[PDB]
């Protein structure tokens, strides 16, 4: 059913209170199809707005999305999914888990 | 000779040196600027500055900007000529880029009208002309774009272009052609790839880029 598998290695590597590098590799294996894009899904994990929000990349080679805006001291839960050209997605990467 | 200190091949040409091989040329006809270049007298009429050629991946181009300014490699076999080198010799007038490339007996090309590289405070920024040829206009991508190595990201990319994808190149984000990328390396976008011909699962086994002055064409 997924297009893809998931996208390995991802880390979050903190650049300072507010910024975080997100860095992945590129799905191992891609089914009947290509890679258009990858979705970077986040939302807080304390506090009480849980609304998840979501970062588009620009073009399939491009392995990496810098988050700006998140509350110092925060906890974020992010997941990095593949877009395919045919539609279909990818799997959902590992969930990970600010300075 | 009609030219006595040639500055490129055509003129090597001219003079009745139309067998391909290793020559020296002279940027603006002076001789201490005396440099060793490979001249391609066959490919549509001869007179070509062979700058870069990948051939059997014995030689290592995942190389820093340093190596890549000065160049590297034999020229009669895999080489880079060196970026001040490639800038000195396109600003000596208008200069023509042909990229070659064999795939056993398949054979393609793309070639461009206008060809030059900026200077190093400009981190040599590719220009180029209108497109012609067979392999597809996979470079206009990457116009205007300065040059990138592993250990100088000057690409538009969160990532690190020339270290993901094993290279040395004009990179945006990153990457429709790689030329400089590793040698027989099928994995998505690391290796040496011209997309419009071959795609980016598929390692181009011989290329040769070149370049030649427009008003060749004359003559
Ligand atoms: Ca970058």
């Amino acid at each position: 059913s997924v297009c893809s598998s998931e996208p390995e290695n991802v880390q979050a590597d903190p650049e300072n209170y507010t910024s975080l590098l997100v860095t992945w590799e590129r799905p191992r294996v891609v089914y009947d199809t290509m890679i258009e894009k990858f979705a970077v899904l986040y939302q807080q994990l304390d506090g009480e707005d849980q609304t998840k929000h979501e970062f588009l990349t620009d073009g399939y080679q491009d392995l990496g999305a810098i988050l700006n805006n998140l509350l110092p001291n925060m906890s974020y839960v992010l997941q990095i999914v593949a877009i395919c050209t045919n539609g279909l997605y990818g799997k959902y990467s590992d969930q990970l888990i600010m300075p | 000779r009609v030219f006595p200190h040639p500055q490129d091949c055509a003129q090597h040409l001219m003079n009745g040196d139309t067998l391909s091989g290793v020559y020296p040329i002279f940027l603006n006809g002076e001789l201490s600027q005396k440099l060793q270049v490979y001249c391609d007298m066959t490919t549509d009429g001869g007179g070509w500055i062979v700058f870069q050629r990948r051939q059997n991946g014995q030689t290592d181009f995942f190389r820093k900007w340093a190596d890549y300014r000065v160049g590297f490699g034999n020229v009669e076999d895999e080489f880079w000529l060196g970026l001040d080198n490639i800038h000195r010799i396109t600003s000596q007038g208008r200069y023509e880029l042909r990229v070659d490339m064999r795939d056993g007996q398949e054979a393609a090309f793309a070639s461009y009208d206008r060809f030059s590289v900026e200077d190093s405070r400009n981190l040599y920024k590719l220009r180029i002309g209108s497109y012609n040829g067979t392999a597809g206009d996979s470079l206009s991508y990457h116009q205007g774009r300065p040059f990138s190595t592993e250990d100088r990201d000057n690409d538009v990319a969160v990532t690190n272009c020339a270290m993901s994808y094993k290279g040395a190149w004009w990179y945006k984000n990153c990457h429709r052609t790689n030329l400089n990328g590793k040698y027989g390396e099928s994995r998505h976008s690391q290796g040496i790839n011209w997309y419009h011909w071959k795609g980016h699962e598929f390692s181009i086994p011989f290329v040769e880029m070149k370049m030649r002055p427009y008003n060749h064409r004359l003559m």
